[PDB]
RNA sequence: UUCAACGAGGAAUUCCUAGUAAGCGCAAGUCAUCAGCUUGCGUUGAUUACGUCCCUGCCCUUUGUACACAC
């Protein structure tokens, strides 16, 4: 399965996410200006690579 | 129980 | 910086000493007839030498490369390096 | 946060929704400062995916 | 052509060098044996998190990575593998014990897979660390799962503990020793074979997440 | 009547003496050659020094360290900061100056511990 | 400048200075058959009776590499590729040979049949690596090109009596012993070029030297279960140039490599279960500134 | 042209457990087992729906329950089976009070019940049991979950009736060759069929009929035999 | 596969202790205890009655 | 030869964020306490959080006041 990269351009804050979770705003690589929201599991911060294994689905909430 | 952002995505 | 004088001798080499203790740091060898002219950057980076061969040499200072190298059309007599602008002058022999 | 939390496809259902409204003059005129704050703050963030965008309908929305 | 003299005397000292350790002085090398240029990390999204560009002589570098966020981001990721084995109750503190065995665990990656032992060992991390997981999204307690990603250095961490801990429970109670399974794990990881704890780990972690995505 | 050096290196409760002085090239550690410096894995933390800037700066002096204090790894770590800086604090006083922030910009750019200690601790959060 | 002896369940490495035991391996469970180094000298192979290929490091004992399980009937010849480092040969009393990459050593990376009885031989080609010649108890030394299949030879070569050894002298020729003679073989044209007979017994085994010094630029020896090894020149025609008599059947022999610079050696095992080495040997200053 | 084995004499096979994560077997789970222990005054018992009038009432729980027998009968159902002859198959159980229980395959559970009772009141209050040759411990409380014992590559499903029906032997033979299955088994008298929600992908069926437990359990082992030729 | 007997005795009761076939190591483990809980209660009752 | 325990300890539960957890030994024995031990002292020294109020709780405020600008 072809598999993307996705740089994070924004860590959102205030999202009622559960613990262990936040949501992030990625922008691609192949075009870079187009954005997805995803919600990622470790540590993360702005300009990281993150690798997706899909990019039809946007995140909703966890909760 | 939702919140600011996902009331207005929903509207 | 005051730290670096240079040496240009007349077999063509280049020989880069330290002003305050006296000891040979570098000695670079691309000339092989006499060098008329050495100078470096207001910065320390890039210098040059000019040769009675006709070859102007570019080196990096800070690291020991070559930048450069250019061939003009007469043995170089004297150069003159305005250390602002960056710009050095060459008496040519034509 | 509220703003930017949610995508770029909720982004132009946004400028969709702010092109209906400023037709009837009645609510605009009585949310100008509201409608001018999160417009401004939503294409503000949104301008490097958003002047990538090439759609007519939605370059004769903007305008 | 052109050429720089910088140095105007062979150099000898009075106390006798070994001419490999006055050879480790032209580039270093981990161990004095493995270089750490042409040592890239082959997966994008990993370089700024397994380092491979400050190289050193031995994976006892005492710098203090533990009072910054990402600043293991930094460390050396032998020195984060060497960390990483020096952990259970029996085998606390002891780093030089833990160096001495990654010191014959690379010896003899190099010897059976005839490549560089870093390049394997950056191979098996960037192979190991899973691209994707599952939290469990609560509901008070719904047994559901939801498929997130997973940040990069989330991805280093549970590399290194899945091959670490795939070599201690490998090595349990067979013939081989820690150094040994350690090497087979690292040189399966690095070629990805499907017959390590650590891809087979990736794998189903992966797969889950694929599932309840 | 020569021109001599000595400067300090220190770890947990290690605590190396370092005296540089003009001559062949011997550097000793303990009466000892450098080339026995034990637990035999960490001689290249001790050898650093040496290798980062080159046995030429070394081939005119000779050092001699005299380490009391702590266990093996904090006597090889105050062994490599007492050689660093008191290479530096050398060739400072004796030879140029340029040359003496050479060596300090390549020890700070392996790593400011071997000039600069970690020394008071803990933090009460 | 060391040499490994593989008696009945233990494999000693012998020194080539003082020709005392530095080192042995005595781990094995059944009788080892066979012990070689990769062409690096880093690591031994040993087959064992069992059919495990176990390989350890040379001048450690007691690291055990890998523990190839091969066959479950003896293995009788183990040895790793001569261009190769990665790749290990081992034959069996299975009328199979198995190349096995020594990372991926679960399964083999090529399974070499065809064979119809009990072979006891492998050798390589000495330019070709894809190239292997394997010998067996039917006479029919079958070799294999890897790139192909490898359940069949690419051709065969009849040696009409049981082969007990090939070895490869040039990238071109082979020499096969088994039987009370040993054949040289043409590779390039598949064909056989010299026979010589000179024994009363089979012969047991052969070893080759090249460019060493000597007055004879190549040398093979054979060695033949009645006492008796003999050097060939294969530069006139293989004709025999000396011999050693020896106080039984001689079972294996070897020599010293053609880098050997120092103490140099013939050594030749016996079936008596003895071991025999014949080696050949090799003011003030003030005054000085007066 | 191919030999034989060097040696045909029939070795046993290697009876796996929780420390081989490597071989492929077919792990049974007997989920939510009514396995609990009560006082008398004197006397322990494994709680029955027969040896009480109200024990369980009194416990507050209800008496269609506490049903031993079950477990009992799909135990002996899984250990007759000739995949566990074979030595393909090891059979953890999880009590509804939430007690993981490592069954060995080398285990002979004893053939009445009571003498199971028996068996089980010192299971559950000394953790562990040995033989009487005592030289292994072949019945054991470990700990949960089951996932840190069950082996890395291994496709947990659980078994139910409301479910796309499959058939055993192309459904096994669908998997790889060192991937294991993990069949959850309700081990109730009755009730939901979630009791793995969270260790399963894949939750499948056997018949069109009311199935019951043991019957389900044969049911999976006979296909699991015709699809590894046993 | 091989087919072990389940050892286990018949009656279980954890408060009790096992029936240990030896009634002369039995025995003295039971006044061993015996001892040690009298002895306990004996000295701290007369230290508390000191204080 | 064959008749007790036991091969890292179940359900639950507690504590823990850098010279920290843990390993290791060596001394002391300081008017209370402690020797069925207690307190010092060094040696070796990590993994993972360093985010979040989603869950569990605890707390605070609900005129902005305090002086501009802005909200």
């Amino acid at each position: 399965t072809p598999v993307t990269l996705a740089k994070v351009i924004k860590v959102l804050g205030r999202t009622g996410s559960r613990g262990g979770v936040t949501q992030v705003r990625v922008e691609f690589l192949e075009d870079t200006s187009r954005t997805i929201v995803r919600n990622v599991k470790g540590p993360v911060r702005e300009n990281d690579i993150l690798v997706l294994m899909e990019s039809e689905r946007e995140a909703r909430r966890l909760r | 129980s939702l919140k600011a952002g996902e009331r207005l995505m929903e509207a | 910086c005051g730290n670096f004088g240079f040496i240009g001798s007349s077999n063509g080499s280049i020989t880069i000493y330290n002003m305050q203790s006296g000891i040979l740091r570098k000695k670079y060898k691309l000339h092989k007839r006499a060098v008329t002219g050495i100078s470096l950057d207001g910065m320390n980076r890039k210098m040059v030498s000019c040769g009675l061969d006709g070859i102007v040499g570019f080196y990096d200072f800070n690291k020991s490369t070559l930048l450069g190298k250019l061939k003009l059309d007469a043995p170089i007599t004297a150069m003159v390096y305005h250390r602002s602008s960056d710009l050095f002058a060459l008496a040519l022999d034509d | 946060d509220a703003l930017m939390v949610m995508p770029f496809s909720y982004v132009l259902k946004f400028l969709k929704f702010i092109d209906t409204v400023m037709q009837n003059k009645t609510l605009l005129h009585s949310h100008l400062p509201l409608i001018c704050k999160n417009l401004f703050f939503i294409i503000k963030f949104n301008h490097k995916e958003l002047v990538s965008q090439k759609n007519e309908e939605l370059k004769l929305q903007i305008n | 052509d052109f050429e720089v003299v910088e140095e105007f005397t062979p150099v000898v000292l009075a106390t006798p060098i070994p001419e490999e350790v006055q050879q480790a002085q032209t580039e270093i090398k981990l161990f004095n044996k493995w270089s750490f240029e042409e040592v890239e990390v082959k997966d994008a999204s990993l370089v700024d998190y397994v380092q491979v560009r400050q190289p050193i002589f031995v994976a006892h570098t005492a710098g203090r990575y533990a009072n910054k966020r990402f600043r293991k981001a930094q460390c050396p990721i032998i020195e984060r593998l060497t960390n990483s084995l020096m952990m259970n109750g029996r085998n606390n503190g002891k780093k030089l014990k833990a160096v001495r065995i990654i010191k014959h665990t690379l010896d003899i990656i190099n010897v059976l897979t005839d490549q560089n032992p870093i390049q394997v060992v950056v191979d098996a991390i960037t192979n190991t660390g899973p691209r994707e997981d599952t939290t469990r999204v609560g509901g008070g307690g719904a047994a559901r799962r939801q498929a997130v990603d997973v940040s990069p250095l989330r991805r280093v961490n549970q590399a290194i503990a899945l091959l670490t801990i795939g070599a201690r429970e490998a090595a349990f109670r067979n013939i081989k020793t820690i150094a040994e399974t350690l090497a087979e794990e690292l040189i399966n990881a690095a070629k990805g074979s499907s017959t390590s704890y650590a891809i087979k780990k990736k794998d189903e972690l992966e797969r889950v997440a694929k599932s309840n995505r | 009547a020569v021109p001599s050096v000595q400067t300090f290196g220190k770890k947990k409760s290690a605590t190396a003496v370092a005296h540089v002085k003009a001559g062949k090239g011997l550097i000793k550690v303990n009466g000892s050659p450098i080339t026995l410096v034990e637990p035999e894995i960490l001689r290249f933390k001790v050898y650093e020094p040496l290798l980062l800037v080159g046995l030429d700066k070394f081939s005119n002096i000779d050092i001699r360290v005299r380490v009391t204090g702590g266990g093996h790894v904090s006597q090889v770590y105050a062994i490599r900061q007492a050689i660093a800086k008191g290479l530096v604090a050398y060739h400072q006083k004796y030879v140029d100056e340029q040359s003496k922030n050479e060596l300090k910009k390549a020890f700070t750019s392996y790593d400011r511990t071997l000039l600069i200690a970690d020394s008071r601790r803990p933090e009460p959060k | 400048h060391d040499f490994a002896v593989t008696s009945s369940t233990r494999v000693q490495i012998f020194s080539s200075r003082t020709r005392q035991v530095i080192k042995t391996f005595s781990r094995f469970k059944d009788v080892v058959y066979s012990a070689s180094f990769r062409s690096d000298g880093k690591l031994l192979c040993a087959g064992d009776a069992t059919g495990l290929v176990s390989v350890y490091d040379s001048y450690n004992p007691r690291t055990i590499l890998l523990s190839i399980n091969a066959s479950t009937h003896p293995t009788h010849v183990t040895k790793f590729h001569t261009q190769d480092n990665k790749i290990l040969a081992t034959a069996s009393d299975d009328r199979v040979t198995r190349l096995w990459d020594i990372s991926n050593a679960y399964e083999p990376q090529l399974e070499l049949t065809g064979a119809t009885d009990y072979v006891r031989t492998l050798s390589f080609i000495p330019a070709a690596p894809h190239l292997v010649a394997t010998g067996s108890y039917d006479g029919l030394i079958r070799l294999y090109d890897t790139r192909s299949s490898g359940s069949t030879p690419i051709y065969s070569l009849n040696h009409d009596q049981p082969v007990e050894n090939v070895i490869a002298v040039s990238p071109t020729q082979i020499v096969s012993c088994g039987g009370n003679n040993f054949k040289v073989w043409d590779l390039t044209s598949n064909k056989k070029l010299y026979e010589r007979g000179n024994f009363n017994k089979a012969v047991t085994c052969l070893d080759y030297v090249e460019n060493f010094d000597s007055p004879m630029q190549s040398a093979l020896i054979a060695s033949s279960l009645d006492g008796h090894v003999k050097v060939f020149d294969p530069l006139d025609n293989f004709q025999v140039k000396f011999g050693w008599k020896f106080s039984g059947p001689v079972l294996s022999c070897a020599v010293s490599p053609s880098t050997a610079q120092g103490n140099r050696h013939l050594v030749a095992g016996l079936s008596s279960g003895l071991l025999a080495i014949r080696t050949k040997k090799k003011k003030s200053n003030n005054f000085q500134r007066m | 042209q191919k030999a034989l084995p060097a040696s045909l004499v029939p070795q046993a096979p290697p009876v796996l457990t929780s420390k081989d994560k490597i071989t492929k077997r077919m792990i049974v789970v007997l989920a939510m087992a009514s396995l609990e222990t009560h006082k008398i005054s004197d006397k322990y018992v494994l709680l029955n729906c027969d040896d009480h009038q109200g024990l369980l009432k009194k416990m507050g729980r209800d008496i269609s329950e506490a049903r031993p027998d079950i477990t009992h009968q799909c135990l002996l159902t899984l250990l007759d089976s000739p995949i566990n002859k074979a030595g393909k198959l090891q059979v953890y159980i999880q009590t509804s009070r939430g007690i993981l229980i490592e069954v060995n395959p080398t285990v002979r559970i004893p053939r009445t019940f009571k003498r199971f009772s028996g068996l089980m009141v010192q299971l559950l209050h000394k953790l562990s049991i040995r033989s009487v040759n005592s030289e292994e411990k072949l019945l054991k409380v470990i700990k949960n979950p089951i996932t840190d014992h069950l082996p890395t590559k291994c496709r947990k499903v659980t078994l139910s009736f409301d479910a796309p029906v499959i058939r055993v032997q192309d459904y096994i033979e669908k998997l790889d060759d060192d991937e294991s299955i993990c069949v959850f088994v309700g081990a109730m008298a009755r009730g939901k069929d979630n009791f793995a929600d969270e260790y399963v992908d894949e939750k499948v069926g056997l018949s069109n009929y009311p199935l019951s437990a043991s019957v389900a359990c044969s049911k999976f082992c006979h296909g699991a035999e015709d699809a590894w030729n046993i | 596969i091989p087919t072990h007997a389940p050892k286990y005795e018949e009656n279980f009761n954890p408060d009790k202790k096992s029936y240990d076939p030896d009634r002369t190591r039995s025995e003295i483990n039971k006044m061993k205890a015996q001892l040690k809980k009298e002895r306990k209660f004996t000295m701290k009752e007369i230290r508390k009655d000191a204080k």
